[PDB]
């Protein structure tokens, strides 16, 4: 038995090998031992699927519906025939290239977003110095944001200045850091940063990121707890694991010496003391479930903007002191949507009750109690195969299906021949559950095919 | 790019854009949505919430417009004026809106011009010369002409609800492109008489009742009394408000039960 | 009457220039001229759309549909409330991102056809 | 006054009035009671209460899927029934919750019904 087709092979011929140089020098040395095992570990590594996907795939298989892995690019296939979706990593075959690509463009969402009557944040942009100072008052005041239009892992962005010199720095960062010389700059909005889930213009999951921080209730302070924090089983790196370990940077310690406070300084009273501010989870901030306690309101806001920018699964961000009030009273806005978002931090929240966003994914893809299952009919036997197989077909023709069916003499999609050749293995079998026309299948299921390669 | 197929220059062209929205646009629609256009000069804004009000009984989303703000349903979608044009992209935009309701302000005609090409229903209540002399309208008659643009702006198959009791809006009779249903609080007008003799769709106040003529039947709908808005019946004006909205909804094809529900439970 | 927004405001605003330069001296300055058309001809380029899209609004106009331009990315908006469609030039608001992405890749396009 | 029920709901077994009739236990009074719950079809449900020991003793002889609520969220016998299938209903923190399995549903407050 194998789970991997490669590794399975693999130790299939490393077991012989092994029991060979047993019986011949009666010990194996322990280095090839070691060089096996970090092969097939590295075997197992490589044919692996994404996070997201693979759960997606765990509730697929749980409501029974069939599931391929096309090669292409990594797509997954769900269901036979002309009942089949497709999905990448949270992407599907419905999800339209006009809504991604207006989701990728900041500067275009936020228009569209306020000719719709959505609070967003109210900004300008600007190209020259003296334009920067003209922006100010525009924008209301202080505090401000400044950043490029252009960047990415947040390349020269400032979060929180409230004078001239340091506006003026972070401006010059900022244009050396863009492609297009050229930034724009926010008034700051004060709030929680919040990641909403909207899956079929429905809201699933609502969480708060909360920064890095530690708290000194043990009257401990930062010097233990950092490495008490990374010493959790909780903390992992990757692409896995919501809770990164606290990276001690040098960024993130001149953030902590912007907190006024040094490394051995005891927290007083036993108060949460941050480390950074960006609110991430890859900093190694934490995650807080607020699902049940946004407000109706805010959920019909959500829900609107995620069909104004036309996506079917998307990730919103919102900056706003309370999810539990509109966000007219509070000064509320929405700070950007994400087309292909991670659910990862909604399944396992480490502060509230996780979600079951895989369920929702999967009910939106197949509505009701149906799979993707089309009719098959399997022929076997000694003698006559071909002409049974055949008159199957022609019967079900007189029906107005498509029907697609292999044989000896090849393999038929309708009225057209698809493919030439023996074609009775299951190799040419995927040729016609895949096919996006094909109703029913019929299959002749030779003795070879089952003996080579299986059903 | 396809445009290589409409002119071959060697063979005949194809009709690539003709398919393009078949496909879009499959049978015979278009991508139209009941639009509601109430203008006047004294009553607009709780035509318009009523008219809103009486739809909602109806299992629709409706979106509309008046001064207080721009509703899409259940929740405010704007705060301002919001009467003319810029305010109406909001409404006709938003992709979960099934039925508009726009309250259409004389500025916003004459700043900008009306919000749409044509509307299912066009619903004028009064011209009263009351304030005169902004931009270029200091008469009556240049009022009503102003006025007459939501009329004038009714596809063949909508309807022109008017007040049979103002010679001026009546007056607008003429010059419409679709049927004309007439409203009044007399029930003995000479021209809504005459109107309902050959066709019909007027609606009167004639016994403590309020009464929708479809030709020689009477179709009572509320006593008048159990309407909130009328305090009773004490106040004229918010029955002639009450019949224009009853019956822009009655050409409309809503059942009279929800009609009746709707103008039961309203409350200002 | 105008067809192009811009291009009107500045044929209003030019006319009247015109007509004072013409009652003042006689005369209007033919240099003057060929920049003003130069630059109305620039306005009308200026905002005009693809030679696609255009073939399509054509087609939308003739059926009755209503159309708007959205300010986004050059988008098209067909009808109004639920059953509004929109195009930017050929592409839909249908057309898949995964469709689009696998015919960018020529060699794994090859592939999926084999 | 039917032959099968899509759902069938036991609350409680009390044996608070007897001697009426041939009914003189406890036990008959459950024996009796366990006929709305053995008439379910097999592709109905069963609403079981996981407090009573009577009425949990039910389980066996009903053709179709069991469902336990219980006022107590460490009832030993609905918490087993979870971890392999689910559909149960407890009231854990000042909440109506129901557990599908692995995941937990909140229903309301249970202050904010009248
Ligand atoms: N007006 C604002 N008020 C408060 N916080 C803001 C404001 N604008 C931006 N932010 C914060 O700054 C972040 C900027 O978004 P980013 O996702 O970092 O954009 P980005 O430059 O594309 O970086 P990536 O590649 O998307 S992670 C937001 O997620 C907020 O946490
Ligand atoms: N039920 C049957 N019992 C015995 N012989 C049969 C039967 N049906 C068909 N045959 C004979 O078997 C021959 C070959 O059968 P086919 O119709 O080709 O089915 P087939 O098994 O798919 O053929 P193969 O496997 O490629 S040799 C026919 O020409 C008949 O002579
Ligand atoms: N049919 C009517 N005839 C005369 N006066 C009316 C009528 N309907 C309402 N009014 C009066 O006009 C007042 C204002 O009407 P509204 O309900 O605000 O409609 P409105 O025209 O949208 O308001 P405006 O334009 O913003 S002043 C009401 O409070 C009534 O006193
Ligand atoms: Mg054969
Ligand atoms: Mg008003």
């Amino acid at each position: 038995e194998y789970e991997n087709e490669q590794a399975g092979r693999y130790a299939a011929r490393a077991a012989v090998r092994l029991c060979q140089s047993i019986v011949d020098t009666g010990t194996y040395p322990a280095t090839e031992l070691q060089q096996d095992l970090e092969d097939l570990k590295e075997l197992k590594n490589q044919a692996s699927l994404g996070p997201s996907t693979e759960a997606i795939v765990k509730e697929a298989e749980a409501r029974g519906i069939p599931w391929t892995q096309l090669g292409a690019r990594f797509m997954i296939q769900f269901g036979y025939g002309v009942n089949q979706k497709k999905i990448q990593a949270t992407l599907s075959n419905q999800t339209g290239i006009l809504g991604v690509e207006l989701a990728c463009d900041k500067e275009g969402t936020k228009r569209i977003l306020k000719d719709a009557g959505v609070p967003v944040p109210r900004g300008t942009v600007a190209r020259y110095f003296d334009e920067l100072q003209d922006a100010i008052e525009y924008v209301g005041g202080y505090p401000i944001v400044i950043k490029p239009l252009d960047g990415n892992h947040g390349r020269g962005i400032t979060i929180d200045v409230k004078n001239w010199q340091e506006a003026e720095e972070a401006y010059d960062l900022a244009r050396k850091a863009s492609k297009t010389k050229t930034v724009i700059v926010e008034r700051y909005y004060t709030g929680k940063d919040h990641r909403v889930l909207v899956v079929n213009g429905k809201v699933v999951a609502v969480a708060e990121r909360v920064p890095a921080h530690v708290v000194g209730n043990g009257k401990s302070t930062i010097a233990e707890l950092i490495e008490e924090t990374n010493r959790d089983p909780q903390r992992g790196d990757g692409h896995d694991n919501i809770l990164t370990r606290i990276t001690v940077d040098k960024s993130a310690l001149d953030i902590l010496g912007k907190q006024g406070y040094s490394i051995d300084s005891i927290p007083l009273k036993g108060k949460k003391c941050f480390l950074r501010a960006t609110a991430n989870l890859s900093t190694g901030g934490i995650a807080v479930d607020r699902t049940d306690e946004i407000h109706p309101e805010n959920v019909w806001l959500l829900s609107r903007v995620a069909k104004i920018i036309g996506l079917d699964i998307a990730g919103i961000d919102v900056v706003t002191e309370d999810i539990s009030q509109p966000l007219r009273e509070v000064e509320g806005v929405i700070v950007e949507v994400n087309a292909a978002p991670g659910f990862r931090m909604h399944v396992a929240p480490s502060r509230g009750l996780a979600r079951n966003v895989a369920g929702a994914v999967m009910d939106m893809l197949f509505p009701g109690s149906k799979n993707g299952r089309i009719p098959i009919l399997s022929v076997t036997g000694t003698n006559g195969k071909t002409t049974t197989t055949r008159l199957l077909a022609h019967i079900i023709k007189q029906t107005g299906k498509v029907v697609g069916y292999t044989t000896t003499d090849g393999t038929y999609i309708g009225e057209y021949l698809a493919e030439t050749g023996d074609n009775t293995g299951p190799q040419s079998a995927h040729l016609i559950l895949s096919d996006p026309t094909v109703e029913v299948a019929v299959l002749e299921t030779a003795r070879g095919g089952i003996l080579r390669s299986g059903l | 790019g396809f445009r290589m197929h409409v002119a071959p220059s060697r063979g005949l062209a194809r009709n690539v854009a003709g398919a393009v929205m078949d496909m879009l646009f499959p049978g015979s629609k278009n991508g139209r949505i009941p639009i509601l256009s109430v203008t006047g000069t004294n009553g607009k804004t709780t035509t318009t919430r009523l008219l809103a009000h009486i739809i909602k009984q109806t299992g629709k989303v409706v979106g509309y417009t008046t001064t207080d703000g721009t509703y899409i349903g259940e929740y405010l979608a704007e705060t301002g004026d919001n009467t003319g044009p810029q305010s109406a992209h909001l409404i006709l935009s938003d992709p979960t809106v099934e039925v508009a309701v726009l309250e259409t302000a004389r500025g916003g005609i004459l700043r900008s011009g009306l919000g749409f090409s044509s509307c299912e229903v066009g619903i004028v209540l009064n011209v009263t010369a009351d304030h005169l002399g902004i931009g270029d309208i200091d008469t009556i008659e240049q009022l009503a002409k102003l006025k007459s643009v939501v009329a004038e702006s009714v596809m063949p198959k909508g309807y022109a609800v008017l007040n049979a009791e103002d010679p001026l809006v009546a007056a607008m009779a003429d010059r419409v492109k679709g049927q004309v249903a007439y409203f009044s609080m007399d029930p003995n007008n000479e021209l809504l008489l005459r109107h309902t003799e050959a066709g019909g769709l007027a609606a009167i106040y004639e016994n403590g009742y309020i009464s929708i003529l479809k030709g020689d039947w009477t179709l009572r709908i509320e006593k008048a009394v159990n309407v909130p808005i009328t305090m009773a019946g004490k106040a004229p004006f918010m029955i002639a408000n009450a019949l224009a909205a009853c019956l822009a909804v009655f050409t409309q094809g809503v059942k009279i039960e929800h009609i009746r529900k709707g103008l039961s439970t309203f409350v200002a």
